[PDB]
Order: structure tokens, then C-alpha cells, then sequence
DNA sequence: TTGTCTAA
DNA sequence: TTAGACAAT
């Protein structure tokens, strides 16, 4: 049972690409092709296109209780 | 060389101190190591045995069935070097001081006897006893800096 | 500069939360829905009547931008259109509120 | 103007500046104001925090002072069998004085209440 | 390496029982001498070295690390006799006009004292229900029986405290809402005023005791200087009456008078006390001057005590005496100096102290605190520029050499950190700063290739401080910043053999500048989320609008208002050649086919117009799966402007229905109308604002960018 | 205390033993963290 | 305006003095400037200014100067920092015996600073060279002083002052130091009807439009300062400076 | 220069 | 009910 907003807002995305930005470098392994950037911003953007990032998300609501929410699941704009 | 050799031959008979139980960690994983965990994790620990902390409380000389705690792991705010936890069935040393091990003798001489403890404990053990000038018990136990530890004796 | 300083430092920590409520730093609810509907300032810009043409067209470019409206779930308006048809007939039995 | 690994002053120690060469770039109130007005909370860390003195700090869990803890010199026995270890000595324990990431600049203020008389319980 | 993961949950700050503080101590230290004549800190003394150390050549004397990792050692300053605590005093002096001399109680009468304490008991649970529950059952209670002789408690008063403290057991979390903390200061400050009046004692009909504050400093009894020594045998009886009200009002940490009298002052650790030389005074370190004054009548106390063991006091005001009061309010006086300086008036040899270093705007909360000096950022004056984005600046060459961001080495990059490295760290393809995987760096030098080579074969296998490169994002402020645009995240572009920044026409107006020598401050963020929020939520074609009232304030300004007017006129007609220029100009590495229009008039010659060469660019840079955009509207010029004769009125046509009012475009096309600020400019509801709300961000840069282009070439 | 007349609201922040749980923008700058903002408001996991 | 202030460069000792190399006398100028014969002193050069809005860096009260004419001499300046060096109101320690002098076998003046301690006439100036030294007579231990100045300038002359007596010891000393300061992008320009122009962009002379009398312009100004200031006497001073400078003629 | 807080 | 006191631009 989870109700909030279907739709990721922006700045969900913005955390996820920044740290799966950051797990993408210091060796870390990526999970599309690729046509040979060196900025991993452009890496961890093609996977949001291609919804293969795996994070959940724990969407703080103010009581202190969470739901998690799955970026595979996550509707983008 | 720290040796498995089949759960350390099961050492843990009389005149051993030494006791093996279950734990609970807080491993720093680098994200290289996203996919294929196990290599990583046991790799670290391999990098993390023979010296002393607080809840392994002596030393350790092996480890089994490491196991993940929990379902998600947790990732910091601008960090991104993901933090798990583990529960595995630790084969540690308490080293007791006021006990008695045994020696492997390589450099020996009349200012110190170099006697080593399982094979892996570099313990110096100083000749004279004040006894002549012709010619263990342990009082003081702390470790080495890199990866090894140490017995006065 | 002192006055706009003093407005932020008493509005600092009013975001809004996931239950779309404007709480304070600390839980404390100040309103229901942000602005008493609910929007946001930047994107009220084309909901203006005489905006509507401009919307009339452009259907298909912006169908093409977000299509979860048609096909897709989560797009049940029936618990809604019903509480319009409940509201438009307790205006229709009672004009004067 | 172009500032990287600059010197820092010996208290507080982040960035100079100060009418002079090999001076840092304030941020701001303001500038503090619109970036959470962004809601960019990280490039807020990143130059508030993150670029000007950090530091790590040692906490007992226990109490909460970052006065308490206190480390010990090194033993005598020639850099072999050597601890060096921390000692709450409110607590007097060798356990849970762990590390934190708090600004130098609070340390000086934690340090300059403990001038006033006043200690803060940190909830570790 | 073992970087802290830990983190924080709350703070509360309270304050000292005086044994804690002498565990935490190092040295008592009891001497006027800071440093030796040659630059040796001196034994003993306020810089000494079992304090925390002052220098980087000498380690301290507790601990055998540097300058650099030591916490901070502090010491304590012992006094002679006991001092009041200025923290305290404003609220010593309002207790001690309301409590009595021989018996060890107060005037206010039971009814508020046990209002009070029942009200405070259940605001720590954060009920907020009861606190008008219990004036209204003791209400009810003394018109029932009015009787001094509840002296504890009233039954039901007591009663109902214990239930609102056992109902909602776990409320001490609760009670961090701004209702709860608004009646717990109101009723505080309510018994601090209104129920302290100084009157005489009550319940046992005796004569009180009346004290008197003058000059912040001096406590007058009237029977008349009261002793602090003698405070002490006051306050420690007035609280083991009175500490189940006095720990209510107080919460503190067992809350004890040891908090209003201090026997010794503490000294804060030498490290954030630093140096200072060429002032007025030099050599001297305000909070060091302060205790050095304490220490000096610290001094001239103990030689008083060794007077009165069985001149040597000429400098006190009454040396002729063997007592000395007047001594002691100097020593209170100088702890006034020491934790503030608006309490004393009189003293001319003074320093701002440890309320001055905190309370106002050139302070810590305001000034070192809430912004501080930042590293990795650059200040140079701006300059406008055109054949940079709406999304981009052209960050000079000296900033490219001199600003450099961290990667670290994937294998996707290599190869590039590795001509990095071959560069070296002036020549800009881009260059290196390395460092290894401890906290040793190389900071590798141009003098020499082979060096650099050495290292560039060892990086795979260490992160590079790589310059700033044509991608990377600088975030742009310029003072005062006023509102959300007012700072925004460019991408850098880096131009060589330039002194001044430079920005796009369409940006100034939203940073408010003027391009008259108007310097701006550049921020590199360093991190790597610090890059993502700044592509996706501080970029600037994310921000195009107001946060006023949602107007644009992203357009063009001056030439391209007149060239959209005299271009997308209905007179213009360009042959191929030129409209092959034009469209290119407006465009830059489009990376697809650039797909052209047909002319507008095929024979007697193939004549473009002016509106297909517009229609050309938006055709091309809106993107290639979304189709193009409709509008309609109507433009600045109207219909009375482009008048000569006078209108005859034809009978059956009403002149707007072909009128260049109307910007009538169609499928991305235009049809009609002519361009003007209210198409391109800050006007709203334009094209470059219809782009906005239909395709993004980025097109719509990529609009004013390119019809930028197109209208000046 | 940050925003005026600190010494007055550390006057009635030690007598009343306030307690403040870290959950403002302006708190959350004193100590070193991350505001409960947009990009703060949530915290991060990975699934196994 | 930087403009040609004095003629007496050698003898006085202001801190700055901003001299403009070449300023020409106006062609369109009032019979004010005569009667007070300012052509003693004038403060800027002519220009060709075309009114077009021509490049794109030309909006916003900026301007384009051509590259060529700014390489070929157009408004190149000198600014004169002079610096008086005391030797007692600075430098005190102990005895005030300081007189400026090397002692021999110091390789921190050699070929930089001259045998008696100040540096030579001519001699270039850069961020951290050797700016004086003095030498203590008392001890004999020489001290020495950085240039920590960051522009690049030329030491002009150097003064000697003794006191108002006539038997001071060496120890006062004056030195003028210039500095080139020609037109960089950002330095503000201004016609005479109040119409500042920053330098944007110095535009390459082949890129220029020329007209049909074979003239490049030498100062492109836009159209787009007018409508809102309304400097109509620009507009009249430019007719009146080319129907001068075609003629021969002085306008009033 | 306000505007409330404190003391007579 | 009204004068000193305290902080900010
Ligand atoms: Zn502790
Ligand atoms: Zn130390
Ligand atoms: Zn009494």
C-alpha cells in the first residue's frame, strides 16, 4: 500500500543520476552499451532511459515512516 | 600465511584459547563491487584479519558463511563507498593474557629467540631469564601496524 | 535586505511534503495543499482560458511528450468525476449557498 | 582571482580572504538563501561544506562531548606493539568514541561554549 | 581512507557541573607570561604546550601529533574565591528578590507555584490539552476550599499530571512542535515577570530580604555587599527547599547551583586563540588579554591572602583596609570581560569577548557560520558574448589552466586523464593534478615530459584534479542575489587568450547585470553530485521563468529586435546561396541532415523569404522525433504602423484577417505575422515561451540561441 | 541564535534545555548535513 | 579621462599620474576650449566611429574597437606609480642607522639591483624581483626588499631626497616606475556627450566594414544607445567631425 | 528609527 | 501608565 505521486519529480532524478553517477565511476561496472563518452553523467542518463537502474527509494514521509519506491517502477517526465 | 586448512584442523581442543560465534559487522564496500558482492566482501576481510578491534574483540584467524543483514543496502548522502552489514560465523582469538602457546623456532639468538604462534604471530621472546651469563608466560599482548600480530615473551 | 532577511528566516522551512501539506522544519501544518489548489507558480502559465487555443492544437506534440493518460493506468477518473457530478447536482437542487 | 588548495587560517581553518592575494570567494547569506531556493542541497554541501573546513570529529556515543575523548602518546617500545587508541576520560572507557563529519567551525564553537560553560549532548 | 559514516540525530547544549571540567582539564596554569624573548612559548603560561599547540615546529605535550590533527587541549584558570556566572546572573538576581533570608522559601504564593509545576510536566509530554484543564480544576479547587495548608500538592491537580504523563507515554519526542515550545516560553517568561514581584514572605509572617542589582556587577542586600561566599550558603539551602519547582523551571542537565557560581574559569585551547601582529596593540590575542587580567588579579588576590596570612595592595582602591570587596568586584568584573563586554561600562582596557566573537552580523552565525570562503571558485568581470549558448560560458583561458576538477579512472577514461598527464599542468586540451590512493599526491610539474610520461604509464594501474574542460558546469553568481535565477549553472566553454568572462544577452537579465565592469563570482563545484543537480535542477534552461508571477525572463535584447523586424517583414527575399548561408549561420553543428525548405517563389527565380529562413532554423532545432509546434496570436508592431496612404475601405474585407499583426505559425512554420520582443523577448506567451512549454528546456535555449545567431549574421 | 541576538537565545537555550532534532535548513548548515530540502528529503538504498 | 596631465614628469612625485601617448586636439570643439587654451592639455584621441550594429558583441553599452588601429597606436597610455621609500618611517628596529647598500658576495643583487642598492634606470620590474636593499650600518648585515607589486612596469627615474636641512644620511629615496596600461578588453571608453562604451571585443581589420572611400572605421558604436539617451549632439559632432577633417576647417 | 521589554 | 534599555539596517 503505497500512495504518493506515480511520477518521479526532479529531484529524485537528480539524486539518482548523481549517485548512480557515482556508482558508475571509480571502476564501478555499468550495465549498457556504450559509444565511448568519458562523463558519467551521460552514462547514468542513458540508463534512466533505459529504466536499468536499480535504486529504491525511501521517500521519507514527515511521521517518520518511508515507502520505497523502485526507479524501474518510476514514471519519468 | 593464514591458512583455512579445513577449519583450522579444528584447533579448538584444550590449551587453545580461542572461541567461534556469530557477529555482526559494518562493511565500507567500494562501488566496483556492485555486482559480484561475495569476491568483494571476503576480499576485504581477508584484507582486515590478524590485527585487533572491538567487536571481534581480540583477533581473528578465519571466517565462515558470511551472510548479508538485511534486504537494502545503504547508501550515503555524497559518499556513494556503499555500507553493508554482516553476520558470519568468525573463527577469532582471544589471546589471554596469562597463557601459554606454543613456538616455531627460524631466528634465534642469544638476544632474542624469534618464536611464531600458528604459524603466523612473529613473537619475539627475549633469551635471558636473569638467570646467568653462560646461557612462555605472556604479560604484554598488542599488535603490529601492517596486517600482523605480535607476542612479548 | 533586514526585512527580507527576516521574512526568509521565518519561511525557511516551509516545503512541501509528499502528503502534499506545507509543514514547517518540524511537522507543524500550515496548509492542506500549497496556494489553497495545490499547483505551482512557473507551471499555471497555459492554464489560463485564453491559453486553451494554444492547447487545442499542439494536442498530438504534447501527447507524444507524456501518453499515461489514454492507455495507461492510473488514470481512473471515476472517483472524481463522480464527486463533480455530486457537486453540479447539489448546485442544481440548491443555487444559493 | 583563482583559488585552489589555498592557505587556510590557524583558526577556523577554511579559506582567507581578507582585502589581500591568496584570499577565497565568500559565498553568502544570499547565496545560501537562493541555492536552497534551488533545492539543490548537495552544491549547498559542496561549497558550504565540503570546500570549506571540514573536519572529523571524535564523539563518545555514550555522552556526547567532543571535548571528552583524548588519545594517548605512542609507548615507548620503539614504534612495535604500539595502541594508539582514544580515552573518553569522562568515561574512562577504550570503547565507542567514534568519528563524525562535522565543520572546524563548529568545533571552535563547541570548544568556545566550553569557554562559556555550556557542553552540547550530541545524538550520535 | 576510514572517512566517518556516522551521523547526527539532535543537539542539546547545557551546561558544566564544575568536577567534569576538571577531568577534562589538562593544567592549572597560573602565570602573566606568554612567549620568551626569543619565540619559545613560555612554561606554564596561556600558550603553553600541554595546552593545545600553537605552532607547527612543536608538538604539543600531552599528545606527540603536529599542529595539524590535534583536537585542542583547554586548561583552567583556578580562582581564589567564587565569582557569579554572567550566563546566570540576570536570573540569579531574579530569584533572590523573591526567596527569604532565614528560612529558605519564597513569596509567591502555593496556588501559582503548583500551577506552574503541574503545567510544565505536562508540556514535557506535549499534551496541550491540559495546560487550560488544570487552571481549570484549580480554579474550581480554590473557590472550593481556599487553604495555604495543600503544601505538596492538590490531589487532583497531582493526579492529573501523573495520568497525562502515563497516557501518551513516549512524548518526550512529541514536543518538538512550535505550539509546544510557544507555551513553554510564555509561561516561563510569565513567572520570571509577572509572579516575581519583591514583597514580603507570607506563610510564616517574617520580615524579608530585599537585594538590589547596581551596574550589573554588585549585589546590595538590604539589612551591604553580599559575597558570592556567602551566595553560595544562600542558594545551595534556597534550592534543597525548593529543587522540586527549580529543576522544572530549570532543566539544564541534578541541576545543582554549581551553574550559577564559578570557583574557576576555563580556557579555551591555544589553537583558536591565535596571533596577531600590527595593531594598535600588538602581540596580543583579546580572549588571552582578558584572563591574562584575570590571572593578574588572580595574583593580586593570593598576595592579599598572603597579607591576611598573619604596600603590597597600594594599587586597589581602599589599601588601607584588610578586607577588600573592592578587590573582589574587579576579579567579578573581569569574568564580565572575559564572557562579554555590554555588562561592563567602565573599564577602558578591555577586548570584545565570547558574546561579541558570536551575537551579531560580523560574527560566527552570521559570518563564518552560515557562509564561508569557499575553495574551487573564480571572480572576473563579465563581457558580453553571443556565439556562446543561452546554456554556456566562455570561461577565459587563465581560469582553464588554473581551475581543475577531480575524475577519477574508470576504464572508459583512461586515456584521456593520460594526455592529461602528457599535457601537464599549463598547456590546455586539458591537464592534470594526480594524486595517489593514500593521501600522498604527485602535483605534477610542466619543467619536464619524462616525469609526466612516467607517471601517465601508471594510471590505470589514483584520481586526476583535472582542469575544467568544454563540458563541465561553473556555477555563476553575482552579487546581491536577490532571487531563485540570480544563481545558475553554466557550462563552461573554454576560449583562449581572454582576461574577462563572458555571457549570452539572454542571461543578464536575469542575473540583473549591466556589462559595465559588473564582476562576478564563478563557483566550479568539485564534487560529482554537485555536477548532477546542477545539469538538472540549477540548469539554466530549466529556470526560464520568474518565481514572481511565472513571466519569462529569458529573451534577446537589442539588435535581434530590430533584425526579426526587418527579416520576418513580408519585403524580404533571399536567392539560394544566401539562404543557404543564413540557415547555416543560424545553426551550428546540427547533427543531422539540415532539412530545407522549398522556395517560396519558384520561377521567374528561386526566392526564399525572410519567414522561411526562421521556419528553416525551427524546423531544424526542434528535435527529430517531435513533430513541430502550431501558435497563433498577435505581435508588438499592430496594424496602424504599417499605414503610408490613407486606408480606403474595400467592402467585403476586414483588414486583420491579412494583417502582420497575427503570427499565424503553422506546423513550425510561419505563415505570417512578424517576430518582435513579444515573440522572442521577455514578453510571455511568445514563441521562444510556447517552446518552453511544449518541448523543455533545452530547445528552447537552443531558440534564442540560434535565432541570436541567425539575426546578427 | 543564527538569525539575531544570539547571546539571548543561548541564554534561553541553556536554561530551558532546548532540544532540536536537526530538521531545518538553518540547523542543518551549523552541523555538517543535508537539509530536509528537495534533494535531501529522501535518503538512497540499493535492493540486496 | 585618461589624458595628458603635465608637463613636468620628472620633478613631481604624485602616486599615479595617467598619461595618454598621442592625444590630438578635437576638431568640433567650442570657443570655451580656446579661450582657456586646453590644447595645452587635451585629453583623447579622434576617432572614426561608425554607428552599426554590425558583430554581435556590440549591445549593451559596449562597443568594438578595430585590432589594427588599436596595434598601430590608438589611445595607448602609461600610468606613473611613483613610490616614496623611507628607510626610518618604515623600517625600525634598532639605532636608525639604515643607509641602502649590498654587501659583497650577495647573489640576490647581482646584475639586478645596483652596487649602491637601489635598482637601475630602465631596468624592468616583475612580480618578485628585487626591489631595493638596505644595508645596516651598525652590524653590516644587508636586508633586501621584493617588487610584490603584480604588473610589469619599468623603474623611470630614481630621486634622492635628504632632508629640508641639507645633512640627512642616505636614507630617503624616491622611485617612479612606469607601467604601460594600453587598451585591454574591459577598459571604458567615452565620447564628450556622456556615452560610456566598455571595449568588448577587439575586432580584426580585415573583418571590418569598409566603405566605399577605401576607410575602414576605427570604432564601431551601435545604434542602440540613442533611442533612450538621446545624444542627438553625437550625431552632429560626427557630421561636424568629418565635414572637418575633409576641409581642413576647426568647428564651432 | 522602530518596537517591544523592564523598572519606577 | 510611562521613561531607560536593548538590537538592526
Ligand atoms: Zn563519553
Ligand atoms: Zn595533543
Ligand atoms: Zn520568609
Amino acid at each position: 500500500k503505497r500512495i504518493t505521486t506515480p511520477y518521479m519529480t526532479k529531484y529524485e532524478r537528480a539524486r539518482v543520476l548523481g549517485t548512480r553517477a557515482l556508482q558508475i565511476a571509480m571502476c564501478a561496472p555499468v550495465m549498457v552499451e556504450l559509444e565511448g563518452e568519458t562523463d558519467p553523467l551521460l552514462i547514468a542518463m542513458k540508463e534512466l532511459k533505459a529504466r536499468k537502474i536499480p535504486i529504491i527509494i525511501r521517500r521519507y514521509l514527515p511521521d517518520g515512516s518511508y515507502e520505497d519506491w523502485g526507479v524501474d517502477e518510476l514514471i519519468i517526465t | 600465511l593464514p591458512t583455512y586448512a579445513a577449519a583450522c584442523a579444528l584447533v579448538n581442543s584444550r590449551y587453545s584459547c580461542l572461541v567461534a560465534g556469530p557477529h555482526q559487522r559494518h562493511i565500507a564496500l567500494s562501488p566496483r563491487y556492485l555486482n559480484r558482492k561475495r569476491t568483494g566482501i571476503r576480499e576485504q576481510l581477508d584484507a582486515e584479519l590478524l590485527r585487533y578491534s572491538e567487536s571481534l574483540l581480540g583477533v581473528p584467524i578465519a571466517y565462515d558463511n558470511i551472510k548479508v543483514v538485511g534486504e537494502l543496502g545503504d547508501i550515503y548522502d555524497d559518499q556513494g563507498h556503499i555500507h553493508l552489514n554482516i553476520e558470519a560465523d568468525f573463527v577469532i582469538f582471544c589471546p589471554e593474557p596469562g597463557q601459554k602457546l606454543m613456538g616455531i623456532v627460524n631466528k634465534v639468538s642469544s638476544s632474542h629467540i624469534g618464536c611464531l604462534v600458528h604459524g603466523c604471530f612473529n613473537a619475539s621472546i627475549p633469551k635471558p631469564e636473569q638467570l646467568s651469563a653462560e646461557q612462555f608466560e605472556v604479560f604484554r599482548l598488542d599488535s603490529d601496524a601492517a596486517g600482523v600480530f605480535c607476542i612479548r615473551g | 535586505g533586514y526585512l527580507q532577511r527576516c521574512i526568509i528566516k521565518h519561511l525557511e522551512g516551509l516545503v512541501v511534503q509528499y502528503d502534499l501539506t506545507v509543514r514547517d522544519s518540524d511537522g507543524s501544518v500550515v496548509q492542506f495543499l500549497y496556494g489553497e489548489d495545490g499547483l505551482d507558480i512557473p507551471k499555471t502559465q497555459f492554464l489560463q482560458p485564453k491559453q486553451f487555443p494554444f492547447l487545442a492544437s499542439n494536442y498530438e506534440v504534447i501527447m507524444k511528450s507524456q501518453h499515461l493518460h489514454e492507455v495507461l493506468s492510473r488514470a481512473d477518473p471515476k472517483k472524481a468525476l463522480h464527486h463533480f457530478r455530486a457537486i453540479k447536482k447539489w448546485q442544481s437542487k440548491h443555487p444559493n449557498t | 582571482q583563482v583559488r585552489t588548495t589555498g592557505a587556510r587560517d590557524r583558526v577556523t581553518n577554511q579559506p582567507i580572504g581578507g582585502r589581500n592575494v591568496q584570499g577565497g570567494i565568500r559565498f553568502g547569506e544570499m547565496e545560501r538563501d537562493a541555492l536552497l531556493a534551488h533545492g539543490t542541497s548537495f552544491l549547498l554541501h559542496d561549497r558550504l561544506f565540503n570546500c570549506s573546513d571540514r573536519s572529523v570529529a571524535h564523539v563518545c556515543v555514550k555522552c556526547g562531548s567532543l571535548l571528552s575523548p583524548l588519545l594517548e602518546k605512542p609507548p615507548p617500545s620503539w614504534s612495535a606493539m604500539r595502541n594508539r587508541k582514544y580515552n573518553c576520560t569522562l568515561c574512562s572507557r577504550s570503547d565507542t568514541i567514534d568519528t563524525v563529519s562535522v565543520p572546524y567551525v563548529f568545533r571552535y564553537f563547541v570548544a568556545e561554549l566550553a569557554a562559556m560553560n555550556i557542553k552540547v549532548k550530541l545524538d550520535v | 581512507k576510514n572517512m566517518p559514516w556516522r551521523r547526527l540525530q539532535g543537539i542539546s547544549f547545557g551546561m558544566y557541573s564544575a568536577e567534569e571540567l576538571k577531568k577534562l582539564s589538562v593544567k592549572s596554569i597560573t602565570n602573566p607570561r606568554y612567549l620568551d624573548s626569543l619565540g619559545n612559548p613560555s612554561a606554564n603560561g596561556l600558550y603553553d604546550l600541554a595546552l593545545g599547540p600553537a605552532d607547527s615546529k612543536e608538538v604539543c605535550s600531552t599528545c606527540v601529533q603536529d599542529f595539524s590533527n590535534c583536537s585542542g587541549h583547554l586548561g583552567h584558570i583556578e580562582l581564589p574565591l567564587t565569582v557569579y556566572n554572567p550566563l546566570l546572573f540576570d536570573k540569579l538576581y531574579l530569584l533572590l528578590r523573591g526567596s527569604c533570608l532565614n528560612c529558605h522559601m519564597l513569596t509567591c504564593p502555593r496556588a501559582v507555584i503548583h500551577l506552574l509545576l503541574c503545567q510544565l510536566r505536562v508540556l514535557e509530554v506535549g499534551a496541550l490539552q491540559a495546560v487550560y484543564e488544570l487552571e481549570r480544576i484549580l480554579n474550581r479547587f480554590l473557590e472550593e476550599n481556599p487553604d495555604p495548608s495543600a503544601s505538596e500538592i492538590r490531589e487532583e491537580l497531582e493526579q492529573y499530571t501523573t495520568e497525562i504523563v502515563q497516557n501518551n507515554l513516549l512524548g518526550s519526542q512529541g514536543a518538538h512542535v512550535k505550539n509546544v515550545c510557544e507555551s513553554k516560553s510564555k509561561l516561563i517568561a510569565l513567572f520570571w515577570k509577572a509572579h516575581m514581584n519583591a514583597k514580603r514572605c507570607p506563610h510564616c509572617k517574617t520580615g524579608r530580604s530585599v537585594v538590589r542589582k547596581e551596574h550589573n556587577s554588585k549585589l546590595t542586600i538590604t539589612f551591604g555587599y553580599l559575597t558570592p561566599t556567602s551566595a553560595r550558603e544562600h542558594l545551595s539551602a534556597l534550592w534543597k527547599n525548593e529543587g522540586f519547582f527549580l529543576n522544572y523551571l530549570f532543566s539544564g542537565m541534578r541541576f545543582n547551583p554549581s551553574v550559577f557560581f564559578l570557583d574557576f574559569l576555563v580556557v579555551p585551547p591555544s589553537r583558536y586563540r591565535p596571533v596577531s601582529r600590527l595593531g594598535d596593540q600588538m602581540f596580543t590575542n583579546g580572549q588571552t588579554v582578558n584572563l591574562q587580567a584575570v590571572m593578574k588579579d588572580v595574583v593580586l588576590i593570593r598576595k592579599l591572602l598572603a597579607l591576611m596570612a598573619q604596600f603590597l595592595s597600594t594599587l586597589p582602591g581602599q589599601s588601607l583596609i584588610d578586607k577588600l570587596y573592592n578587590i573582589w568586584i574587579r576579579l567579578q568584573s573581569h569574568v564580565n570581560i572575559v564572557f562579554d563586554s555590554e555588562m561592563d561600562k567602565l573599564m577602558m582596557d578591555k577586548y570584545p569577548g565570547i558574546r561579541q566573537i558570536l551575537e551579531k552580523k560580523e560574527g560566527l552565525f552570521r559570518k563564518h557560520m552560515m557562509g564561508k570562503r569557499v575553495d574551487y571558485a573564480a571572480r572576473s568581470v563579465i563581457c558580453p558574448d553571443m556565439y556562446i549558448n543561452t546554456n554556456e560560458i566562455g570561461i577565459p583561458m587563465v581560469f582553464a589552466t588554473k581551475l581543475t576538477y577531480p575524475q577519477p579512472v574508470t576504464p572508459w577514461n583512461v586515456q584521456e586523464l593520460r594526455q592529461a598527464v602528457i599535457n601537464g599542468p599549463n598547456v590546455h586540451p586539458g591537464a592534470s593534478m594526480v594524486i595517489n590512493e593514500d593521501g600522498s599526491r604527485t602535483a605534477l610539474s610542466a619543467v619536464d615530459m619524462t616525469q609526466r610520461e612516467a607517471v601517465a604509464k601508471q594510471l590505470l594501474t589514483k584520481i586526476v584534479c583535472r582542469h575544467v574542460k568544454n563540458g563541465d558546469i561553473l556555477l555563476l553568481n553575482r552579487q546581491p542575489t536577490l532571487h531563485r535565477p540570480s544563481i545558475q549553472a553554466h557550462r563552461a566553454r573554454i576560449l583562449p587568450e581572454e582576461k574577462v568572462l563572458r555571457l549570452h544577452y539572454a542571461n543578464c537579465k536575469a542575473y540583473n547585470a549591466d556589462f559595465d565592469g559588473d564582476e562576478m563570482n564563478a563557483h566550479f563545484p568539485q564534487s560529482e553530485l554537485g555536477r548532477a543537480e546542477a545539469y538538472v535542477l540549477a540548469c539554466t534552461d530549466q529556470q526560464y521563468l520568474v518565481p514572481k508571477d511565472g513571466q519569462p525572463l529569458a529573451g534577446l535584447i537589442q539588435d535581434h529586435m530590430v533584425s526579426g523586424a526587418s527579416m520576418t517583414t513580408r519585403g524580404c527575399f533571399f536567392t539560394r546561396e544566401h539562404y543557404m548561408e543564413l540557415v547555416y549561420r543560424g545553426l551550428t553543428d546540427k547533427v543531422g541532415r539540415v532539412k530545407l525548405l522549398s522556395p517560396s517563389i519558384l520561377k521567374p527565380f528561386p526566392l526564399w523569404t525572410g519567414k522561411q529562413v526562421v521556419s528553416t532554423l525551427l524546423i531544424n532545432i526542434i528535435p527529430e522525433d517531435h513533430i513541430p509546434l502550431n501558435l497563433s496570436g498577435k505581435a508588438k508592431i499592430t496594424g496602424k504602423a504599417w499605414v503610408k496612404e490613407t486606408p480606403r475601405s474595400v467592402p467585403g474585407f476586414n483588414p486583420d484577417s491579412m494583417c502582420e499583426s497575427q503570427v499565424i505559425i503553422r506546423e513550425g512554420e510561419l505563415l505570417c505575422g512578424v517576430l518582435d520582443k513579444a515573440h522572442y523577448g521577455s514578453s510571455a506567451y511568445g514563441l521562444v515561451h510556447c517552446c518552453y512549454e511544449i518541448y523543455g528546456g533545452e530547445t528552447s535555449g537552443k531558440v534564442l540561441t540560434c535565432l541570436a545567431r541567425l539575426f546578427t549574421a | 541564535m543564527t538569525f539575531e541576538t544570539s547571546f539571548q537565545f543561548l541564554k534561553q537555550a541553556t536554561m530551558l534545555g532546548s532540544h532540536d532534532e536537526l530538521r531545518s535548513p538553518s540547523a542543518c548548515l551549523v552541523v555538517g548535513k543535508v537539509v530536509r530540502g528537495g534533494t535531501g528529503l529522501f535518503e538512497l538504498k540499493q535492493p540486496l | 579621462t585618461m589624458g595628458f596631465p603635465l608637463l613636468t614628469y620628472q620633478d613631481r612625485s604624485d602616486n599615479k599620474l595617467y598619461r595618454l601617448q598621442t592625444p590630438q586636439s578635437p576638431l568640433v570643439r567650442p570657443s570655451m576650449y580656446d579661450y582657456y587654451d586646453m590644447d595645452n592639455y587635451p585629453i583623447g584621441t579622434n576617432a572614426i566611429v561608425a554607428v552599426i550594429s554590425y558583430t554581435g558583441y556590440d549591445m549593451e553599452d559596449a562597443m568594438i574597437v578595430n585590432k589594427a588601429s588599436w596595434e598601430r597606436g590608438f589611445a595607448h597610455g602609461s600610468v606613473y606609480k611613483s613610490e616614496f621609500i623611507d628607510l626610518s618611517e618604515k623600517i625600525k628596529q634598532g639605532d636608525s642607522s639604515l643607509v641602502f647598500g649590498i654587501k659583497p658576495g650577495d647573489p640576490r643583487v647581482l646584475q639586478k639591483l645596483d652596487d649602491d642598492g637601489l635598482p637601475f634606470i630602465g631596468a624592468k620590474l616583475q612580480y618578485g624581483d628585487p626591489y631595493y636593499s638596505y644595508l645596516n650600518l651598525n652590524t653590516g648585515e644587508s636586508f633586501v626588499m621584493y617588487y610584490k607589486s603584480k604588473e610589469n612596469c619599468v623603474v623611470d627615474n630614481i630621486k634622492v631626497c635628504s632632508n629640508d636641512t641639507g645633512s640627512g644620511k642616505f636614507k630617503c629615496v624616491c622611485i617612479t616606475m612606469r607601467v604601460p596600461r594600453n587598451p585591454t578588453i574591459g577598459d571604458k571608453f567615452a565620447s564628450r556627450h556622456g556615452q560610456k562604451g566598455i571595449l568588448s571585443r577587439l575586432w580584426p581589420a580585415e573583418d571590418m566594414p569598409f566603405t566605399e572611400s577605401g576607410m575602414v572605421p576605427d570604432i564601431l558604436f551601435n545604434p542602440h544607445g540613442f533611442p533612450s539617451r538621446m545624444t542627438i549632439g553625437m550625431l552632429i559632432e560626427s557630421m561636424a567631425g568629418k565635414s572637418a577633417a575633409l576641409h581642413g576647417l576647426c568647428h564651432d
